């Protein structure tokens, strides 16, 4: 780069670099779904897996509350 | 006569008989005991390996199916965080955020959805080439959106910046209060031009703060509403501040302003009125003291600037250097084995035994016929 | 030899007999070695089932036991991890950003107590009501501040915005520089009022930046700090520029200046001197090109304006659309039983087997009265 | 005579010879329950032997299974524990992109801020203040992803230096102060609102209240955003017509009425159409403002309102919430097996052995004689 | 909305939005206990979650050094 | 604290404020590696800790993408 010292107002222009402009926006939609999870039938009740599923199902509800569109509520 | 000679030796060996068969008599009286008193001890032999079976059967099967199924539970829990990493982690960004993302994370897009969408955008060969090898910037333009959450599905947006301008000049400005002096009064100068200036098709960018571009190597990233377009005879300010080609942004005052302003490749200095400027070393304190009036140094002429007793530093001041690595992880496993080979050599002797004990009762019966 | 007839055939049987008992005892020397023999098979039987339950009891529970307690171990970390997220997703946050909350994220306030908080604020009935369905915006246009850790807890403060002015007029300006030319000369006006217009008791508001206010539908969500008060007849400078009402804010130029202005629904175009503007489609290329000047065009008149070599984008270009699921989690559980009947019928078996044999043993005993 | 032996010789051998035939009998029922016994133990071993068969393959199998998804289990979740930071730390830059807003706790843990601070090119007491203030050091510092090398990250924490502390500080805010004779009315509004700094040589000037936080009487000011003025400009505090100094004010036509905040109260402008009042969050109105220019403070009252429009003087304090965790368990039940009673089945056992052993010998004995 | 044009001043006007205005600060105030667990004194030592309990533990002793108020540190 | 009410400029002064002025940047270099992990050959095929690794390697694979150095790429 070159940098020049201008005496005449106490500034310096400092030259070389290129521009990166933006021009627009390029949009790409996303989708991600849970994988399936088969049913733990060896246990009675309260297995950590389905403490796991309903903490995810549970953070998914609230997820949703700040959804872009109203009509996702 | 003879005959009661031989019947007078009969009687007589009948009483050596009739003590041989008495002790016999006994003998076997005993022996009938012995295999009645070894078939309790059978007996007691046969409960105590039955309650073995029992625990076997039922309390320790019991206990490691129970193990057997917390460990597939475990495995079920874990894998569910492994398997769906990337859903998990791109609902905890919308939700730290709020439903937006400052930036297009890893998670949010991956590298090879990432060029591939650059590789799709409207723009020539050399712009989709630049953006490629700036992704990391092209990341942080843009940003995303959460969309909705439709039933068990996250539904998203990214939003990625189009560079189709890009490798045109560019420069940024900087200045400091020019005071001149005649007769103990102060007449100032100081240059409003200050800032990024960019030349576009047609026009020329202007921004205002030093902030409002980012620099990766000559590359300067311009925020698109930060600009000003500025006609292209403006950057004759930077020849003669006084030219009549163009309405110069420039302001006057009264009084003196001291003060360091920073260049991208040194730093402007104005010293005036009661102020001590230096220009000083890192180790040293100062090397040259300034004269009055504006002056321009390097990063290679000094590492830093003092007005007073302020001290301002030119460059980055490079401190401590850090490595670490984290603790080992070692494997817990140590089966455990059961000594077969000696065991059987055991149940192999009591199988013998038992032949051995069924032919001898077989010699015994045919001793008898 | 009358006597000798039957004297001959006494030592005769005598003879017979004695050699019978001799039988008898090498007959019963045998079986008591039988016996004997049993019983030193049933020792090592014995000693087999001892050392089978000493690997059961001692070395195999000891596996069990400590699988237990792994087990347990596991669960409760996990468990652990699981019974704390908000605990530990709240310190991750305010671990992070160090000290403080970009935005009032889920984990820092649930919906529930979002929603509860926001009925509370002192405010009028139908301004809570938009806040309840734009509470998306609450939480960014607020924030959280981590006030300390005290002990083993984390106290912290959230930070609601209260939106008391609501549903007023609002609107936005934008324009382009207008150059007019006669005998090579440029005159050029360029309106100063640009930027965001909101409505108010007594005044009207103006945000200088598009980004100071932020568009969620028709809604438009205005920084407090962003804004400048304006008297209300600055409105009048979009009937007439030179109305001697208010001074309406505008430049002037010497020089021309092309450029593109986007609006909400449009842009400005300003094609002045040595530039090639034009107007672009989707699927063609041109649809015309601009005449020298000020041009006013639609979203739904073109997609693109084109200066020179550079492509400008009016809308927003819609690219790829994925769609990612997670690889499934299974069960991985197989018990172990032990096929109880075969044995219990086999224990049986011995158990009668010695029933047999006490009993044989006493059929010989009555034999011998 | 002769014949008369004869005879009692038969006689003693016929009441032998039906007796050793009956011993015959009870030798052969012996030896039947010998080969009984038998037949029974070789069945007890065949079900032992089929015992450990279960016990060595198939149960031990499904232990040392069962032992290597726990050692599985614990190595991954020690691997996530032990590289906690690193885990954190690429999490991090990958959400942000290569860049962070802060230096996380998790990017420089505090021993390792403090240690860079003390060696920062500074004075004791400025090194004293960061120390003092690091929450704000790490906020106004920032982390730089240099590079991933194979397995290893390396990046970069840049902070500030904080070379200038403790010289006076001040900010300015004002409502424009609307003047009326004969229906006309001439407005006038400071425009010099703000922070300001003195400086050694100069007075600094940050122009927008969001360039500068406040924590406690310290201001932190944001270099970037600062503007050096000339130290004579404060004089505009006392009076505004100084011709000392240019001071930037507007004149306005029109009123513009409004609520400016102050740190401890607030500007209020009441002109013309307007039903200025001032209230209380108890109580609702406590006084109606007469027109010009008000200045009340944050203890004189909680709210301006403006019409129907209310101004908040100060932050209102919600709901006050706390939460805990559900509580984590330990599932340990370890399986005891009941050895006691049992090998007193064993001792049994093995008396029963020699018992009859000791048994075989008398009958031996017996028929060595 | 609807968006008009402005011939004269080469601007445009786009009118049809609807204010959000915030007029003050609404503060909750929350405090996070961590929940209670036993001990496990089935094992010796180096447990996975006496590591995860001496980890956040250690979370907390820094997060602290950051508090709004000193009289925290 | 002191503020002062000026009522000729309908203007505010607040003083007693105290400055903290950045003068320079200040910094720390840090290299963070993983762990040695052992190799668990007990099992057959998916093991958890082995795809826990290929997870944080793709994790540094990805990551790698966004360095600040080309020369790391
Ligand atoms: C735009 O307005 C200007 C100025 O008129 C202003 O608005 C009026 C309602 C009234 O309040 C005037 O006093 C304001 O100044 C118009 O231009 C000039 O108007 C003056 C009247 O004072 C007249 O003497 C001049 O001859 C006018 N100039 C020209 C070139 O005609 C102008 O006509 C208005 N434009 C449109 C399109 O309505
Ligand atoms: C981690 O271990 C696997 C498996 O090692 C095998 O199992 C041992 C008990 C012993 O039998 C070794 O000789 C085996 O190699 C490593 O090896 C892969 O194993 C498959 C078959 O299991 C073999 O065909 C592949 O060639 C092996 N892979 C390579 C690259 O050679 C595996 O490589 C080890 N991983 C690391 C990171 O060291
Ligand atoms: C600066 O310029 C002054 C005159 O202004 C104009 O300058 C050139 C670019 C032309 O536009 C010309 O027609 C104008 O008159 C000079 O008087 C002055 O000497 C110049 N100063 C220096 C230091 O060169
Ligand atoms: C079984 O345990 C004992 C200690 O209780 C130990 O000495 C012996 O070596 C172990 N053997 C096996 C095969 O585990
Ligand atoms: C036990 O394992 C053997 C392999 O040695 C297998 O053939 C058999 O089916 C298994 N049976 C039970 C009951 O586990
Ligand atoms: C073994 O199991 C039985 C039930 O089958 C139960 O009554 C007994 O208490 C158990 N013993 C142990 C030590 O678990």
């Amino acid at each position: 780069l070159k940098e020049s010292y201008l005496e005449e107002s106490c500034s310096t222009i400092t030259e070389g670099y290129l521009s990166v402009l933006r021009t627009g926006w390029y949009t790409n939609v996303f989708t991600l779904e849970v994988g399936d999870v088969e049913n733990l039938t060896c246990a009675d009740g309260p297995s950590l897996i389905k403490t796991e599923l309903d903490l995810t199902k549970s953070a998914l509800r609230e997820l949703r509350t700040v959804s872009a569109d109203q009509l996702a509520r | 006569t003879a005959a009661a000679v031989t019947a007078g030796v009969a009687i007589a060996k009948t009483i050596r008989l009739e003590s041989e068969v008495t002790a016999i008599k006994n003998a076997l009286k005993k022996t009938n005991e012995a295999v009645s008193t070894l078939g309790n001890g059978v007996r007691v032999l046969a409960t105590a390996v039955r309650e073995l079976k029992d625990f076997v059967s039922k309390n320790l099967t019991r206990a490691i199916n129970k193990n057997k199924c917390d460990i597939a539970d475990l495995k079920m829990a874990v894998s569910f965080s492994q398997f769906n990493r990337r859903f998990l982690n791109v609902v905890r960004q919308f939700s730290d955020n709020a439903g937006i993302t400052p930036a297009i994370s890893l998670d949010l897009m991956t590298d090879a959805e990432l060029a591939r969408a650059v590789s799709n955008m409207p723009t020539s060969a050399g712009q989709i080439k630049l953006m490629l090898e700036n992704r990391a910037m092209v990341r942080r333009k843009g940003f995303g959106i959460l969309i909705g959450v439709y039933g068990s599905s996250v539904i998203y947006m990214v939003q990625l910046p189009i560079f189709g301008v890009i490798d045109t000049p560019c420069w940024i400005v900087k200045a400091a209060p020019s005071c001149s002096e005649k007769k103990g009064n102060y007449a100032c100068l100081l240059r409003e031009d200050q800032g990024w200036y960019c030349q576009n098709a047609g026009s020329t960018v202007y921004y205002p703060n030093e902030k409002d571009c980012e620099t990766r190597g000559d590359h300067v990233f311009c925020d698109t509403a930060a600009g000003i377009n500025v006609a292209e005879q403006s950057k004759e300010c930077n020849i003669n501040i006084s030219t009549t080609n163009y309405p110069c942004k420039v302001s006057t005052g009264r009084h003196p302003i001291s003060m360091v302003a920073l260049s991208p490749l040194g730093a402007l200095v104005a010293c005036y009125k009661g102020v001590s400027c230096s220009i000083g070393s890192n180790r040293v304190g100062i090397i040259k003291q300034l004269n009055k009036g504006c002056s321009y140094i390097t990063n290679q002429d000094a590492d830093t600037v003092t007005i007073d007793n302020t001290v301002y530093q030119l460059s980055k001041v490079e401190g401590e250097q850090h490595v670490i690595k984290g603790r080992p992880v070692s494997s817990s496993f140590d089966p455990v084995k059961f000594p077969e080979d000696q065991f059987n050599v055991a149940l192999d002797q009591v199988f013998e035994s038992i032949e051995n004990s069924q032919a001898l009762v077989d010699q015994s019966n045919r001793i008898l016929s």
